[PDB]
DNA sequence: TTT
């Protein structure tokens, strides 16, 4: 089946709300009442926040609360403290006897004023040519809140094969970066007119082209 | 209550991954009992559980697979995943599956699919107010690879990126560093490539 | 076989 749905990034100032939308189908999210959430910190295991919906495990805070509307639950922190700061996953029963994830949210806790990416696309070099390959590198420098949508087009085509993204690491400057890779042959690369790294920020969106030259 | 995995960080692509859960100051006599993983920094994937008695459910796009089974004279349950590519590299957790939640869930154990030997990486630069210019270490086995700069006194506007393990189960990964564009062809910029499990250092001069 |  398909993974549900989430935005790639929500924020708040401490003491601000969220909300994490989580959009599936009438034979997932919209077929039971069984969407559970999980938040996950950096190297530890997914821990349950909410179940049934809308019911909390023991020990978990209050100001986190589930809903649903149709096909799409909802995850709720009011109050946002710093430790809320993780990534977050919804999960429903998707009929007979399986479970499908949403394919996560970053919350950021907002301690400095967001920045935007500085986008740099690198061809293939002539010496990695010369050694019949092609990688198109996609630097993403400088941003916050840490977390971006990174697509590639080739001549104003959605490109999704060949594609690796690194997930956003913070800087010696403590704003993120990050990177993607278009991997192609070298006849693929001259094949084409252009080629575009799009990077999507926080509404904003940043493209660079490059073409073979 | 407790739930903790065991096994391989390192399995050969195209073989047989296995992961055993063992359950501590718990039985195995009630619940379901699951698997889910996770690809370096991607969402969480479910691939199956069992329940007490036996049967077994899996993820429809995993299923032919996929074994789970029990071991109740351990108070364990075991994974295999058959016939495993680079892209089945992650980290793998087991949990307990008790009324519609994943409750308990174990630390994980990575496992990183390939039948690479050791390799060193191929240097390529990254040619470039300011400008953006790096090195792209490519084609290494295993882990790790440290890049500095002009042998480390060049720290300011550095950014190493995490790895990535590509589809021929060798690794490549980027350096890059954000400098005055007035410098370039007078600066030199070296980027300095240590990979020691290959006992291999490479130095490229980006230009 | 199966909350």
């Amino acid at each position: 089946q398909s993974a549900l749905t989430q935005p790639r990034s929500v924020s708040g100032s401490p003491g601000q709300s969220v909300t994490i939308s989580c959009t599936g189908t009438s034979s997932d999210v919209g077929g039971y009442n069984y969407v559970s959430w999980y938040q996950q910190h950096p190297g530890k295991a997914p821990k349950v926040m909410i179940y049934d919906v809308s019911k909390r495990p023991s020990g978990v805070p209050d100001r986190f609360s589930g809903s649903k509307s149709g096909n799409t639950a909802s995850l709720t922190i009011s109050g946002l403290q710093a430790e809320d700061e993780a990534d977050y996953y919804c999960c429903s029963y998707a009929g007979s006897y399986t479970y499908v994830f949403g394919t996560g949210t970053k919350v950021t806790v907002l301690g400095q004023p967001k920045a935007n990416p500085t986008v740099t696309l690198f061809p293939p070099s002539s010496e990695e040519l010369q050694a019949n390959k092609a990688t198109l590198v996609c630097l993403i420098s400088d941003f916050y809140p840490g977390a971006v949508t990174v697509a590639w087009k080739a001549d104003g085509s959605p490109v999704k094969a060949g594609v690796e993204t690194t997930k956003p690491s913070k800087q010696s400057n403590n704003k993120y970066a990050a990177s993607s890779y278009l991997s192609l042959t070298p006849e693929q690369w001259k094949s084409h007119r252009s080629y575009s790294c799009q990077v999507t920020h926080e509404g904003s969106t940043v493209e660079k082209t490059v073409a073979p030259t | 209550v407790q739930l903790q995995e065991s096994g391989p960080g390192l399995v050969k692509s195209s073989e047989t991954l296995s992961l055993t859960c063992t359950v501590s100051g718990g039985s195995i006599s009630s619940y379901f009992w699951s698997w889910i993983r996770q690809p370096p920094g991607k969402g969480l994937e479910w691939i199956g559980y069992i329940y007490y008695s036996g049967s077994t459910n899996y993820n429809p796009s995993l299923k032919s697979r996929v074994t789970i089974s029990l071991h109740t004279s351990k108070n364990q349950f075991s994974l295999k995943l058959s016939s495993v590519t680079a892209a089945d590299t992650a980290v793998y957790y087991c949990a307990r599956h008790r009324n519609w939640l994943f409750d308990y869930w174990g630390q994980g154990t990575l496992v990183t699919v390939s039948s690479a030997s050791t390799k060193g990486p191929s240097v390529f630069p990254l040619a470039p107010g300011t400008a953006a210019l790096g090195c792209l270490v490519k084609d290494y086995f295993p882990e790790p690879v440290t890049v500095s700069w002009n042998s480390g006194a060049l720290t300011s506007g550095v950014h190493t990126f995490p790895a990535v393990l590509q589809s021929s189960g060798l690794y490549s990964l980027s350096s890059v560093v954000t400098v005055p564009s007035s410098s370039l062809g007078t600066q030199t910029y070296t980027c300095n490539v240590d990979h020691k499990p290959s006992n291999t250092k490479v130095d490229k001069t980006v230009e």
